[PDB]
């Protein structure tokens, strides 16, 4: 009688274990032992359930231990049970925040105890990993949950959890995904650059996996950075008061006025106002994100460091396509062959709409970065360089000032564009470091020299094709000896051209351009 | 002592045919004194999300009839009744949506998360569960 | 003092409109915020003879005279419960599964946001209507989240199965779910 | 430059960093020509690219300008020299006694996230012990950044030794009895659980300790022969080792219970040979599970004696030995498992090979296994395979003599006129994880599924279609059990690897042959996105053939989506126009209708579509049908390329919004 009446009084008798007195928690903790031994459907997975739905310091986890280790030379099969019957009460209306929040710490707390040491974890067969990844599809949701601390928890969770040796379904995949970006954005918003590190490591591991789920992760990280909810992180973008007022000018004459145009004022207009400091650091921790998704698996520790791990040239590919989707989803140049100059005068909307784009959103330049230090990658975001390059030089053709800082946002575009086209092996050396002369020539004169850059591509285009794959050092370069052209003759002759024109400043940086 | 060994099998289960086997023994003896299903709880929760179709409709059934004995167990299963709601077996749902009105009267605190749940999953997923919530909210008042 | 204001003016009002119905008529074509719409109703006897017009009011080429129509006609099945009242409300439900089909997505919205509390009105106001209201709800409830599968979202609410200025659909997601709950509340309550 | 003095150069951009003298412009193009020549053949230049690098972005971090993507490349590795230069670049770049507020904002918030940057502690702590961070920021923010640095993977301490409540001298009988058993049940080392023994007995008289803890268990065989030993010691040692090494392999503890089992080897061997090959058997076990389950997928191979062991046991032959089929389940299983096709006809005699069922099933499956790579037909293999698997799907009785219903093979499950019964034919493919014989078993059910059961016109997907085709006795098969085996097989089978297209194709044509329209949908989803990175790139012709995208279609359309329907039939081969105007002509549609109306790339299907809305009234719909058709990408006489370049980019954002909806 004493154990069937303790099995439903296990709730206070558990509860009254973890106050963690003289002497009373051992009796008691014994008590739940042989309760659970005793009980015919189990009441462990339950007694371990609530040690692990309450503890809240480590010591009470140690008994948690104590219980398993006592209850697993007899029953099987509890931890399982445990944390099927822990999300069921979670998915329901019990299990109130703060237990579900605790109870995903001491998981997390559990799991990140499983991988280390050995003396202790391997001890115990808990196997805390494999059985937390079998219901992942089940724990990923509680990133989306409303109250924070919960959300936090899970993200430490996910973040620690081992996937299965399964590999994982491409729906909970996906899932998983989803959950990432958004626990990573909220996060960003929320806390900022500190408190994205759970969400950063499980977009990082679970990047790592078959090359699909890189792709969207990539996809979704940095689409949903574009998104108008989040762009603001990463830069940005009656009637009785009516008669009441309506004396003079009426009376048995007719009104003044013949109607309104509109609705009348169109607002008072909206001043939009950021600090630099979070949108250089969020920006940061995006970029920092993306590059240790696009990062090659490595793992050697081999040579005296000093150098530069690569970046996979297949990742950055995926970002380009992305990229290239979010900003002209058209097909009407998406021939990586540049067309004639004239050409440009027929699609000039596209151009300009690349040209807001651009000017809205500072991000899409610093993915172009992203896109730059993997050589094969730009050569797909040949669209996007022709339609910026043609929004700039309609900008040139359009300017009448003497020099060209007066348009700030223009001279800065046009010298970062061909910055990046030169990180990106697409301009020669020489041609490639032409941008320091822009602060301080003419608008056509600017624009002589981008008509130079467009004829280069048109003679040398940007396939993705002419870089070879050297292995020694496996990475694609790109040699500019052997195409036949080298440095752009008539190209060059123009730039100098220049250079001969404006003696009278461009005297010291006369010497970047001597031929090598 | 008289339900132990049915018990033990149920517990000790892996096979569709014992389960199933069971499932039809202990349909059968209680159908005639049905006060003995209070012991078959926690094993019938276990095996109402199983993915077979026959041995979920009698933990089901048994699980209704469980409630027919004595409702204020009701609050018991819930849990189980929401993972069955909300899985991803597209199997479970369907019976639990067969099984939801009877249900919504058998629990009629619970009733509110229960329908909004039933709701969420007919909605975000393309199934139409309107009829049977519906039939729910008439015969609920 | 609102209150003595209000029933005073709701006094002459109603003179007005039993003087003769064509400003009543005019007025209800014309409109009047919907906060005024429970104090208009409750308070003035003669906005029975409002339900003539209501399936005229539904018909008209202008939209938010149909958000109007649908509002005016819940607070008066809420008023008055009558078989004239319960068949102008069955006109409503299907008038509001044919604008279903026929509307964009932002006049969809236009349309839907407002109109949705009226549907908790009408299942307070009559039980037979119940699951063809429910029918409604599930329709609309899909076709937003067809519309939430469009486009990428800053929230992602079809993985939220669980528990400011956003995007209009998941604003609209988010009001079918509330005007769900409300129901739900509203019949379990309801003895 | 020019000459090849680089550290000349690097005090040099540490000048300008003082100073803020030369342009940024100048710099990052200074940055490009190192990184470009340390790319063009020399290795000692990429220490050189490091310190301009980390020059060029504590000048953008005094200006305020953006971090480089190069700065954070090279610290995805980062090493001890590394933050020390760039916090000695840092202590230069800044003058503290002469530095504007905001100088000092922008260096104490750099070294913050280079500090919420790194992953590994000690780096934190001596960029946490330079005399900058500690003057840049007041103590409070130090103590929360150290705080929360070190709140990521917590050095948790937990106890994993039992509760024992015990008080020392007992000084009573029953009490130290007490002790004793409790100790005997917890522990778990065999050299203690020995003393625990002897003391018992010591103590004790004449009572037998092994009827001291119900839950152990001991198979019913092995529980007879295991209580004929005379010596009481021995016989509760034996026997309750033994059980705790089964319930150690039970539960996933396979060293203790090796160490368990091997207490009990060198125990054995003076009493019986018998026991001694029964537990040797136990010892194959142990052997097979911990490198099945250890190794698992990843490991090498078997390490070439548990081969030869488990070569021994199927040729032990010893009559006076209990032997459990589940040991031969295991070496069954082990043989299959890992692909050694030489054990089914060379070897293997029949000399007490049919004795086995499930030895003759393995070879029988091995024999069709090798079959394949012939592109022949040979089939005789597969000829008895269907045999003996349409014979263990037979019920005995032809008019039933015992129940009428032929369903009792589900329920009696006895009456199979098989060399075995279908429940442990799922016990053995359950314990199968090789994919070429798990998706011949599974080709098998499907064929099996596929033969009329009554009427049936939607055929399930195989991937081989080998096997006999007219079955004979086609009364005698049970087809609700063949139903419920396969979707057993199947949704075992998604659990051996699910991201393989094929099953993931065979499970959606169940679930739409049992008029599951959405899951069917969901897992045709599924395996477009397995085979397709997401579809990123097009999906083969052989994953999403005609007759797949026709079953998704008429998924599509009973679901009640219709504008999804004339998007998904615009996929085909042949455009099928007749069911795309049927769809788009009805009115209850529950997906949306104009938001989908920028994944159509078909001027056919946008011109029924307006005049559609021209007719029903909808004045609003045929604008954006207009605005469609008048887009300068979907024009009929494009270049060829253009088009079908605007269709794949709109069949992949289309197939990406259905995997947003379902999956």
């Amino acid at each position: 009688p004493f154990l069937d009446a303790l099995k439903n009084h296990v709730g206070e008798l558990c509860g009254e274990t973890l106050r963690l007195e003289r002497k009373r928690f051992l009796w008691q903790h014994q008590l739940l032992g042989l309760l659970s031994v005793y009980t015919r459907p189990s009441c462990g997975p339950e007694a371990l359930g609530h040690l692990l739905s309450r503890a809240r310091s480590p010591e009470e986890l140690s008994l948690a231990t104590q219980l398993y280790a006592g209850l697993v030379v007899s029953l099987s099969g509890l931890l399982p049970l445990a944390f099927r019957s822990c999300l069921a009460r979670v998915h329901a209306g019990t299990l109130q925040p703060p237990f579900t929040a605790r109870f995903l710490r001491n998981l997390a707390l559990l799991v990140g105890w499983e991988q280390q040491g050995g003396e202790g974890p391997a001890a115990l067969g808990a196997h805390f990993g494999e059985s937390a990844s079998a219901h992942l599809s089940d724990l990923a949701p509680l990133l989306l949950h409303p109250e924070e601390e919960v959300a936090e928890a899970a993200a430490s969770l996910l973040a620690i959890c081992p996937f299965p040796s399964e590999a994982l379904s491409p729906s909970q995949l996906l899932g998983l995904v989803r959950a990432g970006v958004h626990r990573f954005f909220a996060s960003l918003r929320l806390h900022g650059p500190p408190g994205v590190a759970s969400a950063c490591q499980l977009l990082t591991r679970l990047s790592q996996t078959s090359p699909a789920g890189l792709k969207a992760v990539l996809q979704l990280l940095v689409e949903g950075a574009l998104h108008r909810g989040n762009t603001e992180l990463f830069g940005g973008q009656t009637n009785r008061r009516h008669t009441a007022a309506v004396p003079g000018p009426g009376g048995i004459w007719s009104v003044f006025h013949a109607g309104v145009i509109g609705r009348g004022l169109k607002p008072p207009k909206f001043v939009q106002s950021r600090n630099q400091q979070e949108v250089i650091y969020n920006t940061q921790s995006l970029l920092s994100l993306l590059v240790h998704c696009c990062s090659a698996p490595g793992g050697t520790e081999c040579g005296e460091c000093w150098g530069a791990p690569i970046l996979s040239p297949e990742a950055a590919k995926a970002v380009a396509v992305t990229l290239v989707e979010s900003v002209c989803p058209d097909a009407a140049g998406a021939e990586l062959a540049w067309p004639p100059e004239e050409h440009a005068r027929a699609t000039v909307e596209r151009d300009l709409r690349i040209g807001r784009r651009f000017r809205e959103q500072p991000l899409l330049f610093e993915l172009l970065k992203l896109v730059a230090a993997a050589p094969p990658a730009l050569c797909y975001c040949s669209v996007l360089l022709r339609g910026l390059l043609a929004a700039l030089l309609g900008h040139w053709e359009a300017s009448r000032h003497p020099d060209t800082t007066h348009s700030p946002w223009h001279l800065e575009a046009s010298c970062t564009l061909v910055a990046v086209m030169a990180e990106g092996s697409l301009l020669p050396p020489a041609l490639g470091n032409m941008h320091e002369v822009f602060s301080q020539l003419a608008p056509f004169e600017v624009r002589l020299l981008l008509l130079s850059v467009w004829g280069f591509l048109r003679e040398h285009g940007p396939l993705p094709q002419k870089f070879i794959f050297q292995s020694e050092r496996g990475r694609f370069i790109r040699d500019f000896s052997r195409e036949g052209g080298g440095e752009g003759g008539p190209h060059l002759a123009v730039l100098h051209s220049v250079l001969h024109r404006n003696i009278d400043r461009l005297g010291l940086f006369s010497g970047r351009f001597q031929a090598p | 002592a008289e339900m132990a060994p049915y018990m033990k099998r149920l517990s000790r289960g892996q096979t569709v045919e014992d389960l199933l086997e069971v499932l039809s023994d202990i349909d059968e003896m209680s159908r005639r004194r049905p006060e003995i299903l209070s012991f078959f709880s926690t094993n019938l929760q276990r095996l109402m999300s199983s993915a077979e179709e026959c041995c979920r409709n009698l933990a089901f059934s048994l699980a209704l009839r469980s409630m027919q004995n004595s409702p204020s167990i009701a609050a018991a299963f819930l849990p189980t009744f929401m993972y069955c709601l909300g899985s991803q077996d597209f199997e479970v749902v369907q019976t639990a949506l067969r099984n939801l009105p009877e249900y919504a009267l058998l629990c009629q605190e619970h009733a509110a998360v229960l329908l909004h749940r039933a709701f969420l999953v007919g909605m975000y997923g393309q199934m139409d569960p309107s009829a049977q919530i519906s039939e729910a909210l008439r015969i609920l008042h | 003092n609102l209150r003595e204001v209000q029933c005073l003016i709701c006094c002459l009002l109603h003179q007005m409109y039993i003087a003769d119905p064509n400003i009543a008529k005019l007025v209800h074509f014309q409109g009047y915020p919907c906060e005024l719409l429970p104090l208009t109703v409750a308070g003035i006897p003669s906005m029975h003879i409002c339900l003539d017009f209501i399936p005229e009011l539904i018909a008209q080429p202008e939209l938010e005279k149909q958000i109007f129509a649908i509002q005016l006609l819940s607070h008066l099945c809420i008023q008055y419960a009558l078989p004239k009242s319960l068949s102008v409300a069955r006109l409503a439900v299907n008038v509001m599964g044919t604008l279903l089909t026929v509307l964009t997505q932002a006049k969809r919205y236009a349309f839907f946001m407002p109109t949705l509390p009226s549907l908790v009105s009408f299942c307070r106001a009559f039980p037979p209507l119940y699951e063809d209201i429910m029918s409604l709800l599930i329709q609309i409830g899909q076709v937003c989240a067809s519309d939430v599968a469009t486009q990428t979202r800053d929230i992602d609410p079809i993985i939220t199965r669980l528990q400011g200025s956003m995007d209009p659909d998941v604003q609209l997601c988010h009001c079918i779910e509330r005007t769900v709950i409300e129901i739900i509340n509203m019949s379990v309550s309801g003895i | 430059l020019r000459s090849g003095n680089y550290q000349e150069v690097i005090q040099i951009f540490i000048e300008d960093n003082l100073t803020l003298s030369l342009p940024v412009q100048f710099r990052q193009s200074v940055l490009r020509e190192l990184f470009k020549k340390a790319q063009q053949g020399n290795e000692a230049l990429d220490e050189i690219c490091f310190k301009v690098c980390a020059c060029n972005t504590v000048r953008d971090i005094l200006e305020g300008r953006t971090i480089s993507v190069q700065f954070n490349q090279l610290f995805l590795r980062p090493n001890k020299e590394k933050i020390d230069f760039l916090l000695e670049v840092c202590s230069r770049s800044v003058n503290l006694e002469k530095a504007s507020e905001s100088l000092k904002g922008n260096m104490a918030a750099f070294l913050k996230n280079v500090c919420l940057g790194l992953e590994d502690l000690q780096y934190v702590f001596m960029i946490s012990s330079h005399e900058l961070f500690i003057t840049l920021l007041k103590d409070e923010e130090r103590k929360l950044l150290v705080d929360q640095m070190r709140k990521r993977s917590p050095r948790v301490n937990l106890c994993i030794k039992p509760v024992t409540s015990f008080y020392d001298i007992p000084a009573s009988a029953s009490v130290n009895i007490g002790q004793l058993e409790h100790q005997l049940i917890l522990s778990v080392d065999p050299w203690r659980i020995r003393q625990i023994l002897i003391e018992l007995h010591g103590m004790t008289s004449e009572r037998q300790f092994w009827t001291v803890s119900n839950k152990w268990e001991v198979p019913s065989v092995y529980s007879g022969v295991i209580l004929g030993i005379k010596d009481n010691l021995t016989r509760d040692l034996v026997y309750i080792l033994m059980a705790k090494g089964l319930h150690c392999s039970t539960v996933k503890d396979f060293s203790h219970a090796k160490q368990l089992f091997a207490a009990c080897l060198e125990l054995v061997t003076e009493f019986s040979p018998k026991l001694r090959q029964v537990m040797l058997n136990e010892m194959l076990l142990l052997d097979i599970h911990t490198h099945e389950a250890g190794t698992g997928q990843a490991g090498e191979r078997p390490p070439s004696d548990l081969i030869s062991r488990v070569r021994g046991y199927l040729e032990m032959r010893l009559p006076d030995i209990p032997l459990r089929q589940v040991i031969a389940e295991e070496c069954v299983a082990f043989m299959l498992n890992w692909r050694e096709n030489e054990y089914l006809t060379l070897q293997v005699p029949a000399f007490l090979l049919q004795s086995n069922p499930y030895v003759k099933l393995g070879q029988l499956l091995a024999a069709t296994c090798k079959e394949l790579p012939g592109p022949k037909e040979s089939r005789r293999t597969a000829k008895d395979l269907w045999e003996v698997v349409v014979q263990i799907c037979s019920v005995s009785s032809q008019h039933k003599r015992g129940n009428d219903g032929r369903v009792s093979l589900i329920k009696q499950r006895e009456s199979t006129l098989g060399i075995m019964y279908r429940s442990e034919l799922l016990s053995f493919i359950k314990k199968l994880r090789e994919p070429l014989v798990l998706t011949i078993i599974l080709s098998l059910f499907v064929k099996l599924h596929n033969v009329r059961e009554d009427i049936v016109n939607d055929i399930t997907a195989e991937h081989i279609s080998i096997w006999p085709s007219s079955i004979p006795n086609l009364q005698s098969v049970d087809f609700e059990a063949v139903a419920i085996t396969v979707k057993e097989l199947v949704r075992y089978t998604l659990s051996i690897n699910p991201n393989n297209h094929s099953w993931l194709i065979i499970q959606a044509d169940i679930y739409f042959a049992t008029n599951q329209y959405s899951a069917a949908l969901h897992y045709y989803l599924q395996a477009g996105a397995v085979c397709s990175d997401f579809f990123n790139k097009a999906v083969p012709p052989d994953v999403y053939t005609d007759q797949v995208i026709k079953r998704m279609i008429k998924c599509c359309s009973l679901l009640n989506c219709h504008t999804q329907v004339a998007i998904l039939c615009q996929f085909l081969r042949e455009i099928d126009y007749k069911t795309a105007f049927k769809s788009l002509q009805e009115q209850n549609s529950h997906d949306a209708m104009d938001s989908y109306y920028d994944y159509i790339w078909d001027v056919t299907i946008l011109e029924y579509l307006t005049y559609l809305h021209h007719k029903r009234g909808e004045t609003d719909k045929r604008q954006i049908a207009i605005k469609a058709i008048g887009q300068t990408e979907l024009n009929a006489s494009n270049p060829e390329e253009v088009l079908q370049l605007a269709a794949q980019r709109r069949k992949k954002k289309f197939l990406q919004a259905m995997a947003k909806l379902y999956f």
